[PDB]
RNA sequence: UAAGGUGAUAUGAACCGUUAUAACCGGCGAUUUCCGAAUGGGGAAACCCAGUGUGUUUCGACACACUAUCAUUAACUGAAUCCAUAGGUUAAUGAGGCGAACCGGGGGAACUGAAACAUCUAAGUACCCCGAGGAAAAGAAAUCAACCGAGAUUCCCCCAGUAGCGGCGAGCGAACGGGGAGCAGCCCAGAGCCUGAAUCAGUGUGUGUGUUAGUGGAAGCGUCUGGAAAGGCGCGCGAUACAGGGUGACAGCCCCGUACACAAAAAUGCACAUGCUGUGAGCUCGAUGAGUAGGGCGGGACACGUGGUAUCCUGUCUGAAUA
RNA sequence: AGGACCGAACCGACUAAUGUUGAAAAAUUAGCGGAUGACUUGUGGCUGGGGGUGAAAGGCCAAUCAAACCGGGAGAUAGCU
RNA sequence: CGAAGGUGUGCUGUGAGGCAUGCUGGAGGUAUCAGAAGUGCGAAUGCUGACAUAAGUAACGAUAAAGCGGGUGAAAAGCCCGCUCGCCGGAAGACCAAGGGUUCCUGUCCAACGUUAAUCGGGGCAGGGUGAGUCGACCCCUAAGGCGAGGCCGAAAGGCGUAGUCGAUGGGAAACAGGUUAAUAUUCCUGUACUUGGUGUUACUGCGAAGGGGGGACGGAGAAGGCUAUGUUGGCCGGGCGACGGUUGUCCCGGUUUAAGCGUGUAGGCUGGUUUUCCAGGCAAAUCCGGAAAAUCAAGGCUGAGGCGUGAUGACGAGGCACUACGGUGCUGAAGCAACAAAUGCCCUGCUUCCAGGAAAAGCCUCUAAGCAUCAGGUAACAUCAAAUCGUACCCCAAACCGACACAGGUGGUCAGGUAGAGAAUACCAAGGCGCUUGAGAGAACUCGGGUGAAGGAACUAGGCAAAAUGGUGCCGUAACUUCGGGAGAAGGCACGCUGAUAUGUAGGUGAGGUCCCUCGCGGAUGGAGCUGAAAUCAGUCGAAGAUACCAGCUGGCUGCAACU
């Protein structure tokens, strides 16, 4: 899910940072996997 | 007595939530999120001061932040205050 | 097998934290090159 | 100084501003949580627990300040013990800690090399500790020289890998003298006479020069290719500016700049000048640094490893004369 | 009563087999010894490197010990490869 | 109008090389002659990265075990629901500390991590969640030990250490039951309590310490007795009358719960009380302690499990009654007793005994000193106020801790049901929790772990290695030797089930009603109901076998060494 860059709980809407579950984020995570891998 | 500028600065927001409610409509609790040093005659004070109602106890308990990763960069949340206030009977509040 | 590190958090911090090593003249001496050396983590201590 | 802004990833929202308290830059200020020399006591750093005093109180209690240690000074007090002294307490001033190198000092290696190794070397090196300053240290001849003379200290080039030292091995390695950089001399051990007289320090003021924001800053068009011209081909212009960078390919003339010309409300450095405060200047007559020099023993430093070894230092025992 | 007896917990580790790029950088399975004592265990503390400690094997001192680890002298030296 | 670089081709030189050009690429390159080099790599068990090989091989982490139906879903061996099966059950269950630090719950996703798939997850992303006067910490107190004003010592650094100040693993006030959340509860709610400080009134009037004394305050082993937790049975209440012969009964299933506190003061343990006088002691004092006397009274006091009553006309309660988003929510609610057995828990910090001779300090109680003198303060009641802060989720013998792993390892404390059993062993089960994150087949050699084995029975082998065997209780009986304790469970042997009788269940244990007495109660006799209940003898009877399973010594002889543990 993104991450809230900000929501208006005007009406419970806005924006957000879309980590989005981001499995690109998360492939930054496997990025992460490959390095510590390598340790 | 408790300074009138420190009960202003002592409450933050109403912590909304399912407990709550529940809290709200049987126990007749209010749950608020406070400042961190607050102490429970602070927020007695600033209750029954800010919000014109009687004020029976209060409870508190420090809310201990989460860590979050941003992306992929690691992070964390602030610890937080809350209180449970339990008002006295017959009272109201918005 | 029981291994060498049981850990104890009051007995890492009598040992190795940050009073027992401003206490004495080489602990300050320990403290002078982790902040020459730019250490984020001066010590064990949170 | 300004027509654009509310730092970044990082949009968006809600807003501000456009001739001047929008924003931005700089100067002086204000605020400056907690730990940390940390300094109210403690402590497992970012935590726990207080005391006194002055204020408030809607009596529930709030707010603020102060309280470390040591050194020095002063006051009061004050034992055994008469005075006394030690000790106690207050108060004032200061210190404390950090930090890259350079510097001075107190200690002080070994590997190695010697084709082994113990004297020696490595090396007074690395390292530890103490203390200081923007530099420190040293420093104004009980010095060299050679019968001629020089004239504090420090640094550079020579002298010279010389003289020497040295299991005379490995290796260590000057000085005199010469050329230069830079140059500055004074005071107390003491009275007087004339008395505040030089200089220095401090503090002001004034001028100049900087610094900490800034301002202006020249001069090119056409055509071809091409996604795009700054390129090619033409024709001009600037230059105390063809340093440099950017712009859709390589731009003196698009932009930012550059050369050059200026600029500071405020703070500050440095120069001068001068006021004030303090400081003493000069002349005469004197005086001329004693457990010291030197010595014995043991070590150390001098290039010099005790050698025929001068000189310097001193742990120990002694111990002069004194223009 | 007992450094008494048999025997679980607990402590230990005699034998065999497995495994030996393991399930495991020393274990499992079946048996084995002690088990009121010179017992065992938790927490905290103290002893520091030519030093500690040691019912003593040159044993142990963070999977490292006939002198720990780390940093430095240091690019030790290497007539050897 | 296409540079370097990359990739081809052609040509050329004796060689290192050179030139031209096609394609890619899309912006730099550089003649000549001189100059300077981090100037040319195939090796150094060279360094770094990428990619191979073995090879689609070994393995997929305890041989506790799975099968089916339905659901969801793109898809189901693994998820959810259900019915069966199996496993632990002194743990493979539950509660914690340490440690970790959001792993908790809900929604959603399946790339990666999960040794397979994954719709699942301790995975990703978002949200939510931890509520205390009584629990714990903080706090008061100190141990070992650390720091350490001054101080002593030391080239410096610094070392030791007094007053002190820190330091738990130990001492110190107080809360229980029920209910509830998706997730917290001794924290919320209901009910009923408790503690310590304050201030204030009122009565009363010796208060006062950095000092004195007491207390806290302490060992090992052992023996019983009293209890309780808890269990069993009976009774009671509710329900049932049985898929296949029988089952209205001497039948089956389930329930039969209740706290802190307050009052009583018991079993039982210790103890002589009381008054006055005096006193070289306790740094001074003391009314306190200690010590001397005298008198009087034997009977006062301290402690104390449990029980009983209350708390409780309550709560809980099998089940029902109803709605239902099938999760649930609401309402109602019977009986709620007795006997026996019984702890390693409680009385018990006790009693007895031994030698190896068994923390400190504060809190608490008391005494006075200076001081205060009618003020302060003290305790007594009542009222009122306060009790802050931090932690609280979750794992915790583990997939969350230490082991590089979702690792067959290691990890301290607490609880301790049934049947058999000496037992916390062991076997089967309950509560509760799991089936160990690859499966499906086949049923070769070989290996692993087991089962049985003709005849023989150590001939194997370095060697009876390993296996096999023995195994219990009771009784009989038991050698050399000896330090007189042992050896010794020596060896060796007999009995062992079930049914009936003795005795429709005995001896024994427990102990009611009832009656009597009393200095009256939680009393003392008597009394035996009821419950429980070994062991033995006799007779019979079944099987090949009665310590029938698990569990559970092989024995003896000679000798070396060391006394032993
Ligand atoms: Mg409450
Ligand atoms: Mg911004
Ligand atoms: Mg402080
Ligand atoms: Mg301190
Ligand atoms: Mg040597
Ligand atoms: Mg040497
Ligand atoms: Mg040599
Ligand atoms: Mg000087
Ligand atoms: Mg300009
Ligand atoms: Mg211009
Ligand atoms: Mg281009
Ligand atoms: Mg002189
Ligand atoms: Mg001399
Ligand atoms: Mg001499
Ligand atoms: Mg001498
Ligand atoms: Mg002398
Ligand atoms: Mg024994
Ligand atoms: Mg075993
Ligand atoms: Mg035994
Ligand atoms: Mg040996
Ligand atoms: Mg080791
Ligand atoms: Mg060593
Ligand atoms: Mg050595
Ligand atoms: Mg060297
Ligand atoms: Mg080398
Ligand atoms: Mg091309
Ligand atoms: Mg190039
Ligand atoms: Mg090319
Ligand atoms: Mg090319
Ligand atoms: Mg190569
Ligand atoms: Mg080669
Ligand atoms: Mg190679
Ligand atoms: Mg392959
Ligand atoms: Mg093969
Ligand atoms: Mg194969
Ligand atoms: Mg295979
Ligand atoms: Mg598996
Ligand atoms: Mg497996
Ligand atoms: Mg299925
Ligand atoms: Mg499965
Ligand atoms: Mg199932
Ligand atoms: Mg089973
Ligand atoms: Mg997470
Ligand atoms: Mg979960
Ligand atoms: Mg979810
Ligand atoms: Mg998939
Ligand atoms: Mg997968
Ligand atoms: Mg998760
Ligand atoms: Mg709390
Ligand atoms: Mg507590
Ligand atoms: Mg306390
Ligand atoms: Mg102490
Ligand atoms: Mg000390
Ligand atoms: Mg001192
Ligand atoms: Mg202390
Ligand atoms: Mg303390
Ligand atoms: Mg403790
Ligand atoms: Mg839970
Ligand atoms: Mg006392
Ligand atoms: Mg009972
Ligand atoms: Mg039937
Ligand atoms: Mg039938
Ligand atoms: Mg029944
Ligand atoms: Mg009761
Ligand atoms: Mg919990
Ligand atoms: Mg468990
Ligand atoms: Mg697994
Ligand atoms: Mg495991
Ligand atoms: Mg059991
Ligand atoms: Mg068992
Ligand atoms: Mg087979
Ligand atoms: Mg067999
Ligand atoms: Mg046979
Ligand atoms: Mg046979
Ligand atoms: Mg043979
Ligand atoms: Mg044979
Ligand atoms: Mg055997
Ligand atoms: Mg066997
Ligand atoms: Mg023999
Ligand atoms: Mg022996």
């Amino acid at each position: 899910t993104g991450i809230v860059k900000w929501f208006n709980a005007d009406k419970g809407f806005g924006f957000i940072t879309p980590d989005d579950g981001g499995a690109d984020v998360f492939a930054h995570f496997s990025a992460i996997q490959m390095s510590g891998y390598r340790a | 007595m408790i300074r009138e500028e420190r009960l202003l600065k002592v409450l933050r927001a109403p912590h909304v939530s399912e407990k709550a409610s529940t809290a709200m409509e049987k126990s007749n609790t209010i749950v608020l999120k406070v400042a961190k040093d607050a102490t429970k005659a602070e927020i007695k004070a600033a209750v029954q001061k800010l919000f014109e109602v009687e004020v029976e106890v209060v409870n508190t308990l420090v809310v201990k932040g989460k860590v979050k990763r941003h992306g992929q960069r690691i992070g964390r949340r602030s610890d937080w205050k809350k209180a449970y206030v339990t008002l006295k009977e017959g009272q109201n509040l918005d | 097998m029981k291994r060498t590190f049981q850990p104890s958090v009051l007995k890492r911090n009598r040992s190795h934290g940050f009073r027992a090593r401003m206490a004495t003249k080489n602990g300050r001496q320990v403290l002078a090159r982790r902040r020459a050396k730019g250490r984020a983590r001066l010590t064990v201590s949170k």
